[PDB]
């Protein structure tokens, strides 16, 4: 219903719109997309995922500048500058930075200059930029929050339940890492890049790196300041990743209890946000899964009743896309205008 | 012994410099590198290969515009502008296009205007104005001041050209249409991403890619008696880095065996095309040819005949390593053709 | 509507049962599974696919000899002994060889002695005693009591047979030698390991593998007018699964275009070979055909001509999914041929 | 010099003999090999690694039952039963279980029945079986230790330096995990296996699992009883792996100090056993590396001056093979007979 716009049409926005069309009563409405690619090119592209596969809905280029989605036409634009983009023209309520380049307040500001109402970001807002997360700060979302972001799917996976865990026993501290799958942030072959690791081919190489999660959790949970500083392991898969973490909780306990509380939360509020998996399952067993998190209760363990190893997966985009969905819906909430 | 500068430090140029320092008596002097990537990174990059690994000798970084290798220092530039490269200052005899950007003659001549003596294209010239010289093919037919900016098409081409030439030479090939198994490269998309060719635009690591190659023309280029004689499409395997082709052709002979040819194969490969060409016999697979200086390696147990003249052939090559060696010895010949 | 039992729960059988439950009105009743792997594991295995994923419906485990699917229960056996399978007890009309073990007639007849009515081989019979029946090919030519143990060679074969038949039918093919791009399978070695064929014995995930296929014979089997007309070798790509082949043939026509054929291609594919055969037009790559019931999908932009009659063709298939559907509808026909 | 024999000629024994021939003054001498494969088959096989590549030495089948190594002929046998194997025949001093099936005392005992002097094992001895590790218990090796094993390369990587770390600050506890690469222990495609995870294709799928390391470290260090319980993550690479671990040490400190002590140890005794890597490096950057361990000092960190995240790599076989080498040499040591 609400007029939406996506920008920097990465696989992120692709899966995103795939969910949006697949979304049951999407209260939102994307109307245009920007990315360097072309109309039929992008249409073909999105028409076939390399993980889900083809789109279970005809998408043709309805017009040479727009594409249909079973008749649902959406304008396709291509530029590297938000001011060149029909925000005030199309009266765009919301632009979605997928380029990853407008990690600044200013970057989003360009869209507002071209006539954007609000700007949301799939990336960790580089600098003092708010990021709302379902079951986390989503209530802190105000309509005054016109410029807010979303950190890496990795982060968002961790945030809520580890919050509850600090709320369950009280996590004194504990750092992590993630089996993160590679991406465009890592050059296909060994090509020059800001990060040598990211510069590496890595198609056949595990990449050690980091993520703002180490602080993004402290970001979303100022309470969690410094209690965790985890790094990122870009793994040679293209897919959904799982996360490692051992924490130091204040209250002593056993893993199974933590797992039970996990299920409980995945019923009370983490329902739909979180799942608890107990079967022997691997990355394949978590695809197109809408719960941001899949607790491997079957394997989570605790050392000294305080040092709590945990296993839970998260889809590189699909789950993240769903996060984008419902946060955008929350934006449609508190949307008197 | 002659000034050289790589124009664009592609993985191709990386393997190339590996061979150059790995060269016995390289008559050429690669002194400065072009790539807008920072010298520390570069040093790292070459210093840490994937397909084979770290340089099997020291690499250091003298002043971060200009690193070193085993004491031997190397200048570096980092630009996309041709004129902004000190070909004139550094007095570079030869440009090594390692970007594929200037598939045009003029694009290369830009660096000549920036003070270069000659340009070689490590790629198929999109135009035709540039001699796509090939070892064992037209390398002998190369002349100084004869378009001192010459080109060199894909390994894909170069792997095929010479021996198939010898094949239509000793036996005569009516026609044929090849098809390779190329391995993904930077032009392919690690993940489905905005890109011109729909095919290589897809996630490379998880898709064989139907594409074509200029080779089928380049071969007809280098073999005008092959004009419109060969077609064939490029199959891009999500394989790390191993190049290999097949092709069935109709011979112009009586319809001889393939075996006899394999004999003649290795013969010429052992004859005029020593080192250049291989015809192995061991039943081997992709990895069984990593870092092999042979422009091609045939396995007899593969090449066969359908209809006497309808005859099949299989052989391999490293899209860079061999190709690198090709660049090496052509430049060395160029150096001999150099005054 | 007719009793069935899979003999060996290969990934092939997994996809097969996926299609069976995914079948609209499957006239057949797969009731018990054979694989020495434990029912809980099995339920898991099928319940968690790689190439496409979890069964898109419930699977449960009734008594751990005998699990269920969506309430519909399924017996399971677990043995390598043919006679030790309750074909007689369970009254199974048809054996589904999902091991490739009994590439011999007698091996299959063992299960008949254990009380089976018929056997189908989901593989090329190493002997010849068994009719390698194929959809759109000899499926019509199948008869009851006519070697009630019939066979079915590799997807590789089945993908190629029918349409190339139609090609030599409408246009006439002198000869030709194919070559596919097969995806690694269990016979291949994830890592270099003790194994008969040197090639697939290598680490599969990191090597294209030069092998052959019985197809070039199987096609001549099913097409006796193709006796010794086709050769071609199997190229095993380290990709999960996205079977695809190419082949250049000399047509017996005047030397017509390939385009016109692509028209005729889709025509027959839309004609007698609806659903069976596809000729797509969109420029697509491997993943662009996952879980496609078409035994083959041609793209026109690929198939071409070298010498008028020297004509190339490209098409795809899923070594199981399509092959699975083939098993399905042949058995259904068998069921029609069944009393 | 000492007559050696290898059994179950996995890629393990392959790389092993590749090092042995490449070994500078190998005081040992393999004379025969068993594995189900055949002579020319295996010769071809070993002649070409999929990681190092071909063997930099001609190996032909010197005889239809034996193969040369540049003339160094070694008998090739093929059986599934140690009693069928020329131990008392060839007067075999030592058999090397590579089959992984004789994880019992009894399994090794079969070779001794066929006339083996001592039996060494590339695997964690399933049950009460001694495993010696360089710089760890290698001194505890006695000539009376005729039946001793070697746990997974993963384990052996961890043991020595974490020992020193408990010896450096005093590791109260802390569990781990590893970016372990897949193997034959996991079915190439989804084929039936004891472990569903191991049963999984996993060619494209990270596998969560475990390893005796969690106890093998407590095994080799009874002092380390329960102080660590780490799991295994079989990653979709075929290659050298790296290890994750955060520990709880008693003495407070900073990572850089730990790294320095790491270097120091990799000089005093962990020299050749251990390296300290500080450059941005990935799996490719650690192949044919003989130090069992490559400390990524550049990335190791500590939480609360006690919770010590660490990064160090280990070659699936090559390094492990080297471990086999020098332990076998130690067997040639204390070898009065
Ligand atoms: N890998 C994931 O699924 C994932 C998960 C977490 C966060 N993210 C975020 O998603 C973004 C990357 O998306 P992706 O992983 O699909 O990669 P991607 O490279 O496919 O996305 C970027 C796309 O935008 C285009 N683009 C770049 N600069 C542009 C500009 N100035 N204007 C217009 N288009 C431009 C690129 O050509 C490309 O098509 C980043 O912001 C990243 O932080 C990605
Ligand atoms: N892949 C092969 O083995 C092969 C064989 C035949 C032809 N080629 C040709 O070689 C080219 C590069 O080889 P590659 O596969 O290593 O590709 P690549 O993209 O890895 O190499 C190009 C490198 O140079 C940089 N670059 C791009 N444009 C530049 C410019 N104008 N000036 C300076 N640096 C620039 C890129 O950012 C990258 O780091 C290709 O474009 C292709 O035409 C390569
Ligand atoms: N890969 C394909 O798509 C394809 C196509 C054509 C032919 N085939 C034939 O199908 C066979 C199996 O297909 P797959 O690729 O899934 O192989 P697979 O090895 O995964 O299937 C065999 C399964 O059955 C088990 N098994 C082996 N022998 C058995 C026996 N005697 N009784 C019961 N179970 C037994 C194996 O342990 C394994 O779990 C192959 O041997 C091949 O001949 C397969
Ligand atoms: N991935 C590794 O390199 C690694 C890690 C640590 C330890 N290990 C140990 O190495 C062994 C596995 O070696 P691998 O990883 O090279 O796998 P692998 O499967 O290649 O090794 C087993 C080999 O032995 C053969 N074999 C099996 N049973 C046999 C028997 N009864 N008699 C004779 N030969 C037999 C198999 O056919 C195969 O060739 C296990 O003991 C494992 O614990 C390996």
């Amino acid at each position: 219903k609400l007029k939406v716009a996506i920008n920097g049409f990465g696989r992120i926005g692709r899966n995103f719109l795939r969910c949006w069309h697949g979304r049951k009563d999407s209260p939102l409405d994307v109307v245009v997309i920007n990315d360097t690619g072309g109309v039929k090119q992008a249409s073909h592209l999105l028409k076939y995922d390399s993980i889900l596969g083809t789109f279970d809905a005809d998408v043709k280029t309805a017009g040479d500048s727009a594409i249909s989605v079973d008749g649902k036409v959406i304008k396709v634009v291509s530029d590297r500058n938000p001011v060149n983009l029909p925000w005030g023209d199309m009266g765009i309520d919301l632009v979605i930075e997928g380029t990853g380049v407008f990690v600044d307040r200013d970057g989003a500001g360009k869209h507002l200059q071209a006539g954007a109402k609000k700007v949301l970001i799939t990336a960790p807002g580089k600098g003092d930029i708010p990021t709302y997360v379902v079951g986390v700060n989503e209530e802190g979302y105000t309509h005054a929050d016109t410029i807010i972001s979303n950190a890496s799917c990795t982060t968002n996976c961790l945030a809520p339940f580890v919050k509850v865990l600090d709320q369950k026993f009280g996590i004194i501290k504990g750092t992590m890492t993630t089996t993160h799958s590679y991406t465009g942030d890592q050059r296909l072959l060994d090509a020059s890049h800001r990060d040598l690791r990211r510069a590496r081919a890595a198609c056949l190489n595990i990449v050690p790196t980091s993520t703002g999660a180490a602080k993004a959790v402290a970001l979303v949970l100022p309470n969690l300041k410094g209690k965790l500083n985890g790094i990122a392991l870009r793994v040679p898969t293209p897919n959904v990743s799982v996360v490692d973490l051992v924490v130091q909780v204040s209250k002593k306990t056993f893993a199974e209890e933590v797992n039970a509380a996990f299920r409980e939360s995945a019923d009370n509020e983490l329902k739909g946000i979180l799942s608890v998996c107990d079967e022997p399952l691997v990355s394949i067993d978590f695809r197109c899964t809408d719960v941001s998190s899949t607790i491997d209760s079957s394997l989570t363990m605790v050392m000294g009743d305080d040092m709590v190893k945990v296993i839970a997966w998260y889809d590189n985009e699909w789950g993240y896309s769903q996060r984008v969905v419902d946060l955008a819906d929350i934006v449609a909430n508190k949307w008197q205008a | 012994k002659l000034k050289v500068a790589i124009n664009g430090f592609g993985r191709i140029g990386r393997n190339f410099l590996r061979c150059w320092h790995g060269r016995k008596d390289s008559p050429l002097d690669v002194v400065v590198v072009n790539d807008s990537g920072g010298v520390k990174s570069a040093t790292h990059l070459l210093k840490y290969d994937s397909i084979l690994g770290t340089f099997k000798a020291d690499v250091k970084i003298i002043d971060n515009e200009t690193f070193s290798i085993d004491g031997k220092p190397i200048k570096v530039v980092s630009n996309r502008d041709p004129l902004k490269l000190p070909w004139a200052e550094l007095g570079i005899d030869i440009v090594i296009e390692g970007t594929g950007v200037f598939v045009d003659g003029p694009g290369a001549g830009k660096h000549i205007q920036a003070g270069a003596k000659k340009v070689i294209i490590t790629a198929p010239a999109k135009g035709s104005d540039i001699p796509t010289y090939v070892v064992g093919v037209n390398e002998k037919d190369y002349g100084h001041d004869v378009a001192n900016i010459i080109s060199n098409a894909s390994c894909t081409t170069n792997c095929l050209a010479p021996f198939v030439k010898v094949l239509d030479e000793e036996l005569g090939i009516v026609k044929g249409t090849m098809t390779t198994t190329h391995s993904y490269t930077g032009d392919q998309r690690l993940l489905d991403a905005s890109h011109r060719d729909l095919r290589r635009a897809r996630a490379a690591a998880l898709n064989i890619v139907p594409t074509s190659t200029g080779a089928a023309k380049a071969v007809s280029l280098v073999l005008p008696q092959l004009k419109g004689k060969l077609n064939g499409i490029a199959l891009r395997v999500p394989t790390p880095n191993v190049s290999v082709v097949d092709l069935v052709v109709n011979i112009e002979k009586v319809g001889v065996t393939a075996e006899d040819v394999n004999n003649a194969f290795r013969k010429a490969a052992a004859g005029p095309l020593k080192g250049v060409l291989d015809v192995c016999d061991i039943p081997l697979v992709s990895v069984d040819f990593r870092c092999s200086d042979f422009s091609s390696t045939i396995d007899s147990s593969l090449t066969m005949v359908m209809g006497g003249d309808m005859v099949k052939v299989v052989a391999w090559y490293d899209n860079e390593w061999g190709y690198s060696q090709r660049v090496v010895d052509l430049a060395d010949l160029v150096a001999n053709k150099w005054p």
